[PDB]
């Protein structure tokens, strides 16, 4: 779940 | 309450006894060693300022 | 990449700090009180030594105790190996926080992101629990990540702490043990901001240097009578680079702080830690008029004299109602040699113990087990005076005679320094230490902890002996007096005299 | 004003100096730190 | 040493000047000079002076190598073990814990 | 008193190298 936005927030 | 305040009259001579107590053990000898070895390391830097200013 | 054996990740050197402080602090760690960075060369081959070994493993300690973040290289190689294993140990024995920064292009193995993990150039260091990748790019270049380890560190020195003490900043103390290239650029860019560094003046070549050196041809003697290996192999053209660096090192000398070797003592690390944040907190400027900030500081750190000697100097205004907060701090803060200067210095005890003060310190500072196990003893022998005790504590909680109160409340923590200097403060001295015998001795057949037991026990020994002493030095100054002592009974102390608690505790020593 | 241990010790013996010997003891009087305490030594001396 | 390290012909190495001061209980100097600091260690390079040293009966030397970066585990092999085992143990302490053990 | 008097010694530099300047 976290993950995701996580990655997207890096990107 | 003059009762309490000699006992705590004779509390106080009574902690004096006990720190001297602890302080008798006489080993200010070694920090006083200490003490005057500090001042002739001190005092040695006199003279290399001196030849320092001389020069 | 994470693995499980915390999140392992790999940053662009464009990462905003910010973001990455943001999602660092509010998805998994917590706010941060002190930052210990440590720096040293990223050379695998290092030599271990005692005196190393005990000042790292008590920097863990401390780090432990206050609960600060600790940033290393975390390359599995040499001195930081032995780090993370002093971590973990630590583990087996709320949890340190260990974070290490290194470049993709040296990890040898790289595993695409479920979860993807590994077990096994530079291969990274195992017990840190997390970790950070640069990929900026430039496999084969190393020595990538230094400038971002830089701007995570001097974004949050920055940031407002809104934090007690340290004016509202973090310590964000920098370390140096050790010799390497890249140390002294470490320590000059960390020195560039308002980062106090230590130096190690032990193995550390380029520590002994910077040590030693507290002129060019000189700087340039002492880094080649060190480092002739180094020296030799590296050309003259960037030895003259090096310099510049050291005289800036050495220009700004109130930040630099260095361990001495001659010490030995267990706390030197505290105490250098503790000077140099003292050192660059006044010489800020923006609030060095100021001492209760400074004076605060100086007591969240165990350096008594120092304190001393710098806030309260000589000829200077001490004010009437200055110490209230610090001396109220130290009984929380359980500083029983603070509490002593304070109420030395000119602190009047009597008037500070309001109704108010002690109403707040017996509401929410007593110990809730503490309240039970009392309770649980007044249920099961309920004596003469233990409804008393019982008693007073239940008012307070809800001829006041407060120094008492404070005293038995004192007691019933097992604090024996602390103790002792309230009771050198009571009127009625010789049947408070009868009353504190009883009151142990009650507890010391609790039998559910054997090692309780032996420390109430020995407690209660030392103050009958007190008492003791204390009775027969007053006898032998005067008969009458003492006599006249023993019949008198306190103002409702416990509604019992001397000589009726000696008795009831079968205290034979006493009346023989 | 701020007392130690030595300064305390020092006063404490040069009062009792003073009254083995019999000696006038003249001071500010303003009940302002140090005289406060040399006051209050007086009285413990004359308990004792 | 001095006369050694001063030759010049064959003073780069460590591997030898390190034994030399081995074969004599110098284990200070040895330290401070061979292991110095920042110096390559080597993997593998104790390998053969801690096992001289195991036969040499050098326990300070034994602790250095062990705490200066040595790896015990991955030593203690299974050849090594057979080896230090099959030759060098006493023949007299053998008979003695085969007679103690029939006993 | 060793000590002492390698104190006093002390300052015999220095009161050379007054005399001297």
């Amino acid at each position: 779940d976290l993950v995701n936005f996580i990655q997207a927030n890096f990107k | 309450n003059e009762t309490l305040a000699w006992e705590g009259v004779m509390k106080e001579n009574y902690l004096v006894k006990i720190n001297t107590k602890a302080n008798d053990n006489s080993e200010e000898m070694r920090h006083r060693f200490r003490q005057l070895d500090s001042k002739l390391n001190d005092l040695k830097s006199l003279l290399k300022e001196i030849a320092n200013n001389i020069k | 990449g994470d693995i499980q054996f915390g999140k392992y990740l790999r940053l662009s050197c464009d990462t905003d700090s910010e973001t990455l402080y943001e999602l660092l602090t509010q998805h998994w760690h917590l706010k941060t009180p002190n930052l210990v960075i440590s720096v040293t060369g990223g050379a695998k081959n290092f030599a271990l030594k005692p005196r190393m070994r005990k000042i790292f493993s008590r920097l863990i300690y401390i780090a432990q105790s206050k609960g600060a973040w600790i940033l290393t290289g975390g390359t599995h190689y040499g001195l930081m190996k032995y780090i993370g294993e002093v971590v973990r140990d630590n583990t087996i024995s709320e949890n340190i926080v260990a974070i290490g920064i290194a470049a993709w292009g040296m990890v040898s193995n790289r595993d695409t992101l479920f979860s993807a993990q590994y077990i096994m150039l530079y291969i990274l260091d195992n017990n840190h629990t997390h970790l950070l990748l640069v990929d900026n790019g430039c496999h084969g270049h190393p020595t990538v990540e230094a400038k971002l380890r830089n701007q995570l560190e001097k974004y949050i020195s920055e940031r407002t702490s809104q934090d007690s003490n340290y004016g509202g900043k973090i310590p964000i103390v920098c370390f140096a043990q050790g010799g390497g290239r890249e140390t002294l650029k470490a320590i000059n860019t960390s020195v560039k901001s308002k980062i106090p560094c230590v130096v190690v003046e032990g193995s550390g070549q380029i520590a002994d240097v910077i040590a030693s050196l507290v002129t060019s041809s000189m700087v340039k003697e002492k880094l080649v009578r060190f480092l002739p290996r180094t020296v030799s192999r590296l050309p003259e053209e960037e030895i003259e680079s090096w310099i510049k660096w050291l005289k800036e090192i050495l220009e700004s000398s109130h930040l630099l702080t260095v361990i001495k070797m001659e010490e030995a003592g267990d706390e030197i690390v505290s105490n250098a830690i503790s000077y140099a944040l003292y050192k660059a907190f006044s010489t800020n400027e923006q609030d060095k008029d100021n001492w209760n900030g400074q004076l605060k500081l100086l007591l969240e750190w165990n350096q008594l004299d120092l304190a001393s000697d710098e806030i309260f100097t000589n000829d200077r205004r001490w004010e009437s109602a200055d110490l209230q907060e610090v001396m109220f701090t130290a009984l929380i803060k359980d500083r029983p040699k603070f509490v002593r200067l304070f109420l030395e210095n000119g602190l009047n005890l009597q008037k500070f113990l309001t109704n108010e003060v002690l109403t707040e310190l017996f509401s929410t500072h007593f110990s809730t087990l503490v309240y039970r196990n009392l309770q649980i003893a007044k249920n099961s022998y309920n004596d003469a005076l233990l409804t008393f005790v019982w008693k007073l504590v239940a008012n307070f909680r809800r001829t006041r005679h407060p120094l008492q109160a404070l005293f038995i409340w004192a007691i019933l923590q097992n604090k024996k320094e602390l103790s002792k200097v309230i009771w050198e403060q009571t009127k009625g001295c010789t049947l408070a230490a009868l009353g504190a015998s009883k009151l142990l001795k009650t507890l010391a057949k609790v039998k559910n902890d054997i090692n309780a037991a032996g420390e109430s026990e020995e407690l209660a020994n030392e103050y009958e002996t007190r008492a003791v002493e204390l009775f027969t030095e007053c006898y032998s100054n005067d008969e009458d007096l003492a006599e006249q002592l023993l019949v008198y009974s306190c103002e409702a102390w416990g509604g019992s005299n001397c000589l009726e608690l000696a008795v009831e505790a079968t205290d034979q020593h006493f009346i023989a």
